[PDB]
């Protein structure tokens, strides 16, 4: 009923995560992130979520992001320093 | 007055596997292998290509064929912005025909492979000879011999000047088949060099094979089959150079019908005739017997290839080369969970098994491994296990020699876990220190993936 586009800076396609209400916390849609893609445990890497046009990240994972609301995904080598936390 | 030289990984810097390097120098952009980590499937076994700007690249050159170093570059000529050109030697495309399926179907799982993507994923490989010179908008690389697999290639790349070596995986121990990596007759400003077997000491080839030949031969002899799980080709050729020798020496044992050799692999037959086809890029070992009987040494008499398991009856002792190496899936792994519960069978792994992987965790020698086709069924694991190497990596004294043949003032190690990587680096910087605060003082760097290493030139 409700969607997030979203696209990992080194792929050209674009997905999409579907979901219910007006918006997507910054945590559900990290876990949602990894999930669909099998990323895995969240021990090998970082997950961060960014503004397509003004570059700054979501660094808050209780900030609720609107329903059709387009994101930029970068998975970085992990440093908790991981995404562990989207996992568990 | 000076300008940066950097360096950084999107994958194999404190590790083995995903191998993925950048160099930038004066505006030009150079981007080295592009592995995936055998350990993960889909995405998660790729570079972390989402830290880099890959429509940025100007070349990408392949060192060799092999997982780590080649399997995602499918997916970075099909799914990226990368527009630059892409280089290998002429061996290693040959190879990578039909290593393309089953690479893309790794870094497919989160689709297959068509006949229409062939012009795109295979075509626009640009193919570079030997210590031949190529010039793309002021960047120039060379291809020398490395061991290793056939195929495989060292580069050394200048851009104004400033000239780096890339070693990709290499060996300088005599092969049965290859030539030895070489030192290029230019220096080098820049080496950057693996470091899978760290500090740690090989025994000499006639050792390792006498080793290999023996428990074969112990193990055939009391009813046990041997399972030997290898990479689809490469280093697979010289164990069957070395078992298809041996078997002939003693014929009157082991002759026709008596305990099989098997190349289990669906390239079996493909991988065979681009090594009767490449022979003139050999070792003049190979090439002289290659001569002297006029028949391909590679045309063995006592070895027989098997595509599937569907028509494979399996009553006697037999030794079965089967692919993959790491055991993570496809034939070898079916026939590990069908003949582990018997006490007296050998599962020898002769390659570098990669840490996460089920060829490394076998060799823990547990008591059960779980089944492929569901996790949560157990296998008793009776079986003996055993390593003697043959994975053609310098070990620490071959490694350090033509470290220091090269004698770069700028060392950067790369493929290798931390631990092995971590002792490597304190040996050089020891053997180095007499160096130390003059003009020739050798820097060594081993940098985690995606940590940037700034060096400043002319
Ligand atoms: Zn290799
Ligand atoms: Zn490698």
């Amino acid at each position: 009923s409700s969607t997030i586009f979203y696209r990992f800076k080194s792929q050209r396609n674009t997905s999409r995560i579907l979901f219910d209400g007006t918006g997507l916390t910054v945590f559900d849609l990290k876990r949602e992130i990894i999930q669909e893609n099998k990323l895995g445990d969240g021990t090998d890497f970082q997950l961060k979520i960014y503004n397509p046009d003004t570059e700054e990240e979501y660094d808050d994972d209780a900030f609720v992001i609107p329903r059709s609301t387009s994101v930029i995904v970068k998975r970085s080598p992990a440093i908790k320093g991981n995404a562990t936390r989207y996992v568990t | 007055n000076t300008t940066t030289f950097k360096f950084f990984s999107l994958g194999g810097s404190n590790e083995v596997g995903r191998s993925c390097h950048i160099l930038q120098y004066k505006g030009k952009t150079v981007m080295l292998d592009a592995g995936i980590h055998p350990a993960y499937q889909g995405l998660a076994s790729l570079p972390f290509y989402d830290e880099f700007d890959l429509s940025k690249v100007d070349i990408l050159l392949i060192s060799h064929f092999h997982l780590d170093h080649a399997a995602s570059l499918p997916y970075v000529m099909q799914r990226t912005n990368f527009q630059g050109r892409v280089f290998m030697t002429h061996p290693t495309k040959a190879i990578y025909r039909w290593l393309l399926r089953d690479f893309v179907r790794v870094t497919s799982i989160g689709g297959l492979f068509s006949d229409e993507d062939l012009v795109d994923s295979f075509d626009k490989i640009e193919t570079v000879d030997y210590h031949s010179t190529v010039d793309v908008n002021g960047i120039k690389f060379t291809a020398f011999h490395a061991g290793h697999v056939l195929g495989a290639a060292m580069f050394q790349i200048e851009i104004a000047g400033l000239r780096v070596l890339f070693t990709g995986d290499y060996s300088r121990e005599v092969d049965r088949h290859l030539n030895s990596a070489e030192v290029p007759p230019l220096s080098s400003n820049v080496l950057i060099v693996e470091s899978t077997f760290g500090t740690a000491t090989h025994e000499p080839r006639l050792n390792r094979e006498r080793k290999l030949t023996q428990l074969i031969h112990s193990t055939v002899m009391r009813g046990g089959r041997v399972l030997l799980p290898v990479f689809a080709l490469g280093r697979a050729q010289e164990i069957m150079l070395i078992l298809d020798e041996y078997w002939s020496q003693h014929a009157d044992e082991l002759g026709g019908g008596q305990v099989p050799i098997f190349y289990a692999s669906n390239l079996a037959k493909k991988c065979m005739s681009v090594f009767q086809t490449y022979v003139n890029m050999m070792n003049d070992d190979i090439r002289k017997k290659f001569r002297d009987s006029q028949t391909n040494p590679f045309i063995f008499k006592n070895i027989s290839y098997l595509r599937n398991l569907e028509d494979f009856q399996d009553f006697g002792p037999s030794v079965m080369l089967a692919s993959p190496g790491m055991l993570q899936s496809g034939l070898s792994r079916d026939l590990l969970e069908r003949w582990c519960p018997e006490d007296k069978n050998l599962v020898l792994i002769t390659g570098y098994s990669i840490e996460g992987t089920m060829a490394k965790f076998i060799m823990l020698e547990p008591d059960t491994i779980p089944s492929i086709n569901n996790p949560e069924i157990t296998i008793p694991r009776r079986c003996q296990v055993e390593e003697i190497s043959f994975a053609a990596h310098v070990d620490f004294q071959e490694n350090l020699e033509f470290i220091e043949k090269i004698s770069a003032p700028n060392i950067i190690l790369v493929h290798g876990e931390a631990n092995p990587m971590g002792r490597l680096k304190s040996a050089l910087l020891s053997n180095f220190a007499s160096l130390k605060g003059t003009d020739n003082e050798v820097h060594v760097f081993n940098p985690r993936n995606c940590v940037e290493v700034d060096l400043e030139f002319q």
